[PDB]
């Protein structure tokens, strides 16, 4: 192998949740918002060069949806098995003071593919400027995800990614200070 | 916490290539939570169960002949297609690396490039150096940018010269970095 | 409330290449009717599934009705309700547990919200500031969807004025405004620019499930001739 | 691109 494109799609009940995306050697290229019924590039870019009928993407969450049922009687209603999330904070850059940064929250090996996660900053929860990527396929058939928390880098805070997801008992911190 | 029984479907359509396009496999893979229970392998030619939950479906399957035959001709109108698609930004997409150096122990790290290939080099005094070099690997930020940071296990001599020498696609020489003790 | 159509805001069909017809047919005889239903599934959190027969010519036995968030979904699920609404088939899946449409908002509470005789809404229809037209549109329910009189209105329109045709309209702005109690809300008639028509997405403005007191509203059409 | 599920 040189590339893998892979389009990976999920369904989840009873959270009735589903996914559809593209990946391209890790990296998603895309993933649709069955909502907004919208092709959502992970580089805007993308959508200059490309295009994708976001719409076509029910369809494959609707055959989805009804394979998981097969399967879910099929399997005489076996249940996965919650793998909890394995967590890193990371700054995407190397840190400097009154240099602007990003904390990435790797959430890594987990499933199923349904997380709480938030950013605390001093203790307290901090959404300004926040982003997320959806659930990443893995090799494993496993998932990760990102989150992210630009922010300007001092001596005087303390952060902490907080995750929260069935396979663990109470939510998992993972702190960076500088 | 809620621990109402969670169940999964995954479907994975898989695109490998090589060398190009000239040789590209195609995998239509259907998995219950992790468990992958049938799939249609290109080098195959039709769905094979992976496990005995997949063999009806690898039944029915097969049994559709207009089925079958978008599936062998996947790796063309599917594959093929979507590679030309989105090539020039993801096949040919190269993002140079920025390289810092900085005291630790030195750490040389080198951000925001993409392919993920790449080589990273620790130098002093102009000769390469192999034994107490410690590099993180290769780290995906998730934006299309990879990051690495290769440290320096080092005991500086008077005005010692180190140089942290990156190789990548996107340039043309080396990326050099060099710390003067 | 809604701030009337400002200069250029109002798509142009001049502007619009593809076949009117798509839009048309949203429009046409067909639509989804239901009366005292409830929701028997759910593909996605923020949607409905209806099992509703299609009586004019059977080409559907279930419809999704998708809303602008779950909140509406959860509101609806177990409640008897009274579906109306344009319907689309392009674009249109969905997983229950021969045939199915799906359809945005266009729900409505049956219980509590029925008139004994139906109710006359007039129409008032201007082709470059004239009011040529003005007909009554009809409801037996308290509470209407928006959806509900604009699909009923613009229906007339096609039929009467020929509002959309199958290859454009004889209208190049067309808008729809309704009016309650010195409120007003409108919405644009007319497709977005381009060679293609997204009914889907279209559409899509019905999903907020907005609704209009069939007593006090009265509704304005405004159109431009080309 | 082109979406390729049984």
């Amino acid at each position: 192998e040189e590339h893998v494109i892979i389009q990976a799609e999920f369904y989840l009940n009873p959270d009735q949740s589903g996914e559809f995306m593209f990946d391209f050697d890790g990296d998603e290229i895309f993933h649709v918002d069955m909502a907004k019924k919208e092709t959502v590039w992970r580089l805007e870019e993308f959508g200059r060069f490309a295009s994708f009928e976001a719409q076509g993407a029910l369809a494959n969450i609707a055959v989805d949806k009804a394979n998981l049922e097969i399967m879910t009687k099929r399997s005489n209603y076996t249940p996965i098995t919650n793998v909890p999330p394995e967590v890193t904070v990371l700054t995407n850059s190397p840190v400097e003071l009154r240099e602007p940064n990003v904390l990435i929250c790797f959430i890594d090996k987990f499933t199923p593919p349904v997380v709480n996660v938030t950013w605390l900053r001093n203790g307290k929860p901090v959404t300004t400027g926040v982003s997320e990527t959806v659930f990443l396929p893995r090799e494993d058939h496993l998932f990760r995800k990102f989150h992210y928390l630009p922010f300007l880098p001092s001596t005087e805070d303390v952060y902490d990614c907080r995750v929260e997801h069935w396979g663990l008992d109470e939510p998992l911190l993972k702190h960076w200070e500088f | 916490g809620d621990t109402r029984p969670r169940f999964l479907e995954q479907v994975k359509h898989e695109c490998h290539f090589f060398n190009g396009t000239e040789r590209v496999r195609f995998l239509d893979r259907y998995f219950y939570h992790q468990e992958e229970y049938v799939r249609f392998d290109s080098d195959v030619g039709e769905y094979r169960a992976v496990t005995e939950l997949g063999r009806p479906d690898a039944e029915y399957w097969n049994s559709q002949k207009d089925l079958l035959e978008q599936k062998r001709a996947a790796v063309d109108t599917y594959c093929r297609h979507n590679y030309g698609v989105g090539e020039s930004f993801t096949v040919q997409r190269r993002v140079y690396p920025e390289v810092t150096v900085y005291p630790a122990l030195l750490v040389c790290s080198v951000n925001g490039f993409y392919p993920g290939s790449i080589e990273v080099r620790w130098f002093r005094n102009g000769q390469e150096e192999k034994t107490g070099v410690v590099s993180t690997g290769l780290i995906q930020n998730g934006d299309w940018t990879f990051q690495t940071l290769v440290m320096l296990e080092t005991v500086p001599r008077s005005g010692e010269v180190y140089t942290c020498q990156v190789e990548h696609p996107s340039l043309t020489s080396p990326l050099t970095v060099e710390w003067r003790a | 409330s809604q701030p009337d159509p400002k200069p250029d805001e109002l798509h142009k069909s001049s502007k619009f290449t593809g076949l009117m017809e798509n839009m048309k047919v949203l429009y046409d005889d067909n639509h989804v009717s239901a009366i005292n239903v409830k929701s028997i599934d759910q593909f996605l959190y923020f949607d409905l599934i209806y099992s509703i027969k299609d009586t004019k010519l059977g080409n559907y036995d279930n419809v999704r009705v998708e809303f602008k968030n779950k909140d509406l979904a959860d509101k609806y699920k177990d409640k008897y309700v009274d579906v109306f609404g344009a319907n689309y088939y392009y674009q249109c899946y969905f997983s229950k547990k021969k045939r199915k449409t799906c359809m945005y908002g266009g729900v409505t509470e049956h219980n509590g919200n029925q008139l004994d005789k139906y109710r006359s809404i007039t129409v008032r229809v201007f082709e470059d500031g004239k009011n040529l037209l003005s007909f009554d549109v009809q409801t037996n329910k308290k509470k209407v969807t928006a959806q509900e009189l604009d699909y009923l209105t613009r229906h007339y329109l096609v039929k009467n004025k020929k509002l959309y045709e199958f290859n454009n309209s004889p209208y190049e702005t067309g808008y729809i405004k309704f009016i309650e109690n010195e409120n007003s809300f409108w919405y644009d008639m007319m497709p977005a620019p381009g060679d293609k028509f997204d009914q889907s997405k279209y559409l899509m403005m019905y999903n907020d499930n907005k609704m209009v007191d069939s007593k006090d509203v009265k509704i304005e059409v405004y159109l431009t001739t080309k | 691109a082109r979406a390729x599920s049984l």
